[PDB]
């Protein structure tokens, strides 16, 4: 879990 | 620190707790004691340390740009830069903690590629969030520091990792990104998302179960961005 | 304290500020500092110091409630969540204390109009009751006296000096009435308090003017709102 949230996108 | 005296797994629960109660400043500052209890951190304690801090810098960002943006309406008296400033020394001084922690504890040689990558980019997503801030020579030395981390990291993925990696293709979009509102360079920016989409496209193939929802994710945000830029 | 340097105006358009950038910690400190200055506030100054504390207590007081919620599902191994539920509960009583602090320094006060006199005295009512929620035994009971004897002298004062349909009067009422029966277990005095208030604003209904002829209604549909649900 928290992957896509973690990489903190642009 | 004030977490030296906890144990490592006591840090870990209450980060848990933290992130549950929406208390970002509290999970960052046990996630850090856990980072210095010296071992390397699981991939899920990882994205509890990026999580915890990616919203604190997240909230003074977003409280600078209203402030910055309310200053500028002024085209006066001193008060709104004032409150500008210290919310900026703020920001410059959780992104120099993370810095510090990534300096300090998680950079390293050795390690997998996923985490070597997620790393650097990291760091070149708070020097990118200190270029937004600075100002002259200070601003010229973060941007060069921001460039050459996401170079590093961008490095180690074209050379580890498919294509179709979502934390591959997570740094391709930020890097992009601080290409366009940073260095100033909307060519390297359109460049670098379009060979980045169209390379995970001709090596679909590479797609895995474990990534197929978060890399389609990050393929529609390239794509969006490219659409806003031409 | 920290804002000792700063100009009283420039404290006030700095809570501003910081309201618009959703920095509550900030807001409160600006208005903290503001009233250290010793002058009285006006009603939009009155309405920045509590919007800021209210932000601050609320964050705070949602926390304690999501930790005390997964502490008795440790019903069903570990001192970790009930660790963190103090750490928090001490934060929230340490912005209590604050407020109260202000209330009984600077704020209250024999002088001034009675709908700042009545204010100030409901807030203190306000942040007992929250520090009531968080207490036990002896503590507790002492907390509950002190907020009773706030809410009720702010009664006193609106029952003398504001008209049956005033909105503060009638909000004063709706909190008090609710603090009787969730917090000092007196259904009695909840039931008693909201009937009197809504009979006599009824009997005074034809004096509604349109400038508050409608934040009045609303308040008095919620006194019948809860009279049926305490019946
Ligand atoms: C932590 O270490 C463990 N971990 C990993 C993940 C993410 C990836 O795990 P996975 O379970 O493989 O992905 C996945 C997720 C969700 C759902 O539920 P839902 O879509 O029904 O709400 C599914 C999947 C798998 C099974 C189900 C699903 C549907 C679809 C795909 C894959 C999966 C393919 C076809 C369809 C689809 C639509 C869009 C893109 C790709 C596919 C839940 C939990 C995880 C997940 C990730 C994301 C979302 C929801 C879920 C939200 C945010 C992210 C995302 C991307 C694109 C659209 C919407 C979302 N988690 N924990
Ligand atoms: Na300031
Ligand atoms: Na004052
Ligand atoms: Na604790």
């Amino acid at each position: 879990q928290g992957l896509l949230d973690a990489l903190d996108l642009a | 620190g004030a977490m030296g005296s906890m144990e490592r797994a006591s840090l870990i629960q209450k980060a848990k707790l933290a992130e549950q109660a929406e208390r970002y400043e509290d999970m960052a500052a046990f996630m850090k004691g856990a980072v210095e209890k010296g071992e390397e951190l699981s991939c899920e304690e990882r994205n509890l340390l990026s999580v915890a801090y990616k919203n604190v810098v997240g909230g003074q960002r977003a409280a600078w740009r209203v402030l910055s943006s309310i200053e500028q309406k002024s085209n006066k008296g001193p008060e709104v830069r004032e409150y500008r400033e210290k919310v900026e020394t703020e920001l410059q001084g959780v992104c120099d903690t993370v810095l510090g922690l990534l300096d300090s504890h998680l950079i390293k040689e050795a390690g997998d590629a996923e985490s070597r990558v997620f790393y650097l980019k990291m760091k070149g997503d708070y020097y990118r969030y200190l270029a937004e801030v600075a100002t002259g020579d200070d601003k010229k030395r973060i941007i060069d520091s921001a460039r050459s981390a996401y170079q590093e990291a961008m490095d180690i993925s074209k050379k580890e990792m498919p294509p179709t990696n979502p934390i591959r293709l997570g740094l391709a979009l930020n890097f992009s990104v601080f290409h366009y509102e940073i260095a100033n360079s909307p060519e390297e920016a359109i460049s670098l998302a379009k060979t980045t989409f169209d390379e995970a496209m001709a090596d679909l193939h590479t797609l895995s179960e474990d990534s197929y929802k978060d890399s389609t994710l990050i393929m529609q945000l390239l794509r969006d961005n490219l659409t806003l830029w031409t």
